[PDB]
């Protein structure tokens, strides 16, 4: 009931559910941007619920290079993101 | 001039066919291996991509860049980047090249390796230049654009050996044969009905006396004469694949004497 | 996707031969093998290179 | 990944030498030298010359695993003839005969057109 | 002066976010592309 999620670079605000990896590569929307190398268990998508963390990292055995980040809405209106890595 | 004897039979800007005569197989094969593996040469080995709206990916492009052969006659006078005291690269250890392309035309615009601009100071050592061997002087096709598409890059070239990656190899194929008749019985010929009808005669047989059916096998003979043919890709002229080849060995061996001395 | 720059096996440059090969077929009407031998691609390793390339980039370039 | 850099095939780690020379226990006047960042190129060549030397009783080389560029050469010689001397004598031939050949070649190549 | 987003379709630097919508300026198309860092990216050519 507005118990919402938000793409956004998170930080450490009194709940801190964050990840064993870096958020240092996301932009202010919470999304790497094409061109950047990624790796390790690097975060690729930043997300939140103050701070219940909903944020995706690169598969542990993988590394590559962001290639496209694509953002849209669903039929039902949800912002989607899709990131492809190469 | 006593010792290992030479005998060119053909030569061309691109190949040199010859006969080594009075040497061991080992030295002959070793010089083959050196020509393939260890003659220094210059090659794009870092590429920074400012823009690429191309239909290829960057590493796809980069890889192709490291393969364009680049002039390398003066490569003794470029230091290995790892030996140089600069931070990273500089003019003593590196040529830097640029590439910009934009699909200005409606029709499809190709990017070739002549579109490569050197941007660093050569000190008038003949190195760096994209090599060009086609009638139209385009050299290699790197990419293709559509109207609106862009590619901007820089590259750094660096001296390197094919051990490390084959892009640094000056040689292409190296023909190498010996004992065309089979007189040495180093090989035993597979056949259905007749070994001689069924295997083709080498071109190198004319050069060498057929054996005579009586002739009981020669146990003492050794492999003393080698029909070679070295083919160059062009970053180094040919004669120079050989001579820097011979020269690279001779230095490997000397680093061994130098290191006995240091014991 | 594009002509590869060299023969995977022998290193010979071959990426400067694609436009010519295709000119030698369509403009001067040779059969594929006579054409390859004219560009000096005489071992079967290099011949396989040009003869079996597929220029997929020509399809990729039709997208906007 | 797990892939050792390619530079490792020609270039010495921290604390490694070009040669390590060790006495062979099996037989007399015998040594085993391990050459680092080298391979057959040199190893088959030194070896084959050591055998044109009649004070050479034994010589042989091997690369024990293909993943490392290192070879091991074993020389045995007659009593009074140091093996390390047989390897200067042999490296010295090599360098001489090649000397020779880069000259016979540099020559044959001006006698030349195209 | 800048980039942030791109239009998948009608090819045109948009730049926007939250209470902004997720559509466009001179096509109305709901699909957007993130747009390349300026941090410069280097490749080994191997
Ligand atoms: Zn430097
Ligand atoms: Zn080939
Ligand atoms: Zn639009």
């Amino acid at each position: 009931m507005s118990i919402t999620e938000t793409f956004e670079k998170p930080q450490r605000t009194n709940t801190l559910r964050m990840k064993h990896g870096t958020y240092d590569k996301l932009d202010d929307d919470g999304l790497i941007a094409p061109g950047v190398r990624v790796s390790g268990e690097d975060v690729i998508i930043g997300k939140t619920t103050s701070k219940r963390d909903a944020s995706t990292p690169l598969r542990s055995t993988e590394n590559g290079i962001v290639d496209q980040v694509l953002v849209t809405t669903n039929q039902d209106g949800l912002k989607f993101v899709k990131v492809r890595v190469r | 001039e006593e010792g290992p004897q030479v005998k060119i039979r053909e030569a061309s800007k691109d190949n040199v066919d010859f006969i080594l005569s009075n040497v061991d197989l080992a030295m002959a094969n070793s010089l083959r291996r050196v020509m393939i593996a260890e003659i220094p040469t210059l090659a794009i080995d870092s590429v920074e991509v400012e823009t690429n709206t191309t239909v290829l990916a960057d590493e796809f492009i980069a890889h192709r860049l490291g393969l364009i052969p680049l002039q390398s006659m003066d490569i003794e006078q470029l230091e290995y980047s790892r030996d140089c005291f600069c931070e990273d690269h500089c003019d003593k250890c590196s040529v830097v090249l640029t590439l910009q392309a934009f699909g200005e035309s409606e029709s499809t615009t190709n990017v070739y390796s002549k579109d490569l601009v050197i941007v660093s100071n050569l000190m008038g050592r003949n190195i760096g230049h994209p090599i060009i061997q086609d009638k139209e002087g385009n050299g290699v096709l790197i990419c293709k654009l559509r109207k609106g598409q862009e590619l901007k890059l820089t590259c750094v070239a660096k001296k390197g050996i094919a051990k490390e990656h084959a892009k640094w190899g000056p040689a292409a194929a190296i023909e190498f044969e010996y004992d065309p008749w089979n007189k040495l019985k180093h090989t035993d010929y597979w056949y259905e009905q007749d070994s001689a009808k069924e295997w083709p005669q080498s071109k190198n047989c004319e050069y060498e006396d057929p054996p005579n059916e009586g002739d009981p096998f020669d146990y003492k003979a050794q492999a003393d004469t080698f029909y070679m043919n070295v083919e160059s890709v062009g970053s180094i002229p040919v004669d120079q694949v050989v001579v820097r080849g011979i020269d690279t060995l001779q230095k490997k061996v000397a680093s061994i004497l130098l290191a006995l001395t240091q014991m | 996707m594009i002509v590869p720059v060299r023969c995977f096996s022998c290193g010979k440059v071959v990426g400067d031969k694609w436009e010519s090969y295709l000119n030698l077929l369509q403009e001067d009407e040779l059969d594929e093998g006579t054409a390859l031998s004219r560009l000096g691609l005489k071992r079967y390793c290099c011949r396989r290179m040009i003869l079996t390339h597929v220029d997929l980039i020509e399809k990729f370039l039709r997208y906007n | 990944m797990n892939a050792p850099d390619r530079f490792e095939l020609f270039l010495l780690g921290e604390g490694e030498s070009k040669l390590k020379i060790d006495p062979d226990t099996k037989a007399p006047n015998a040594v085993v030298i391990t050459f680092e960042k080298e391979d057959h190129t040199l190893g088959n060549l030194i070896r084959a010359e050591l055998l044109n030397d009649r004070k050479v009783l034994f010589a042989a080389y091997k690369v024990e695993h293909p993943f490392f560029a290192r070879f091991k050469l074993r020389i045995q010689t007659t009593e009074g003839y140091d093996p390390k001397d047989a390897l200067k004598n042999a490296c010295n031939s090599i360098i001489n005969k090649l000397g020779a050949l880069k000259t016979n070649f540099e020559t044959e190549w001006n006698l030349q057109t195209l | 002066a800048t980039l942030k987003y791109i239009c998948a379709e009608c090819s045109s630097k948009l730049s926007l976010s939250r209470t902004d919508a997720v559509r466009c300026k001179d096509c109305g198309h709901r699909i957007l592309l993130k747009a390349r860092t300026k941090r410069l990216v280097q490749f080994e050519a191997r």
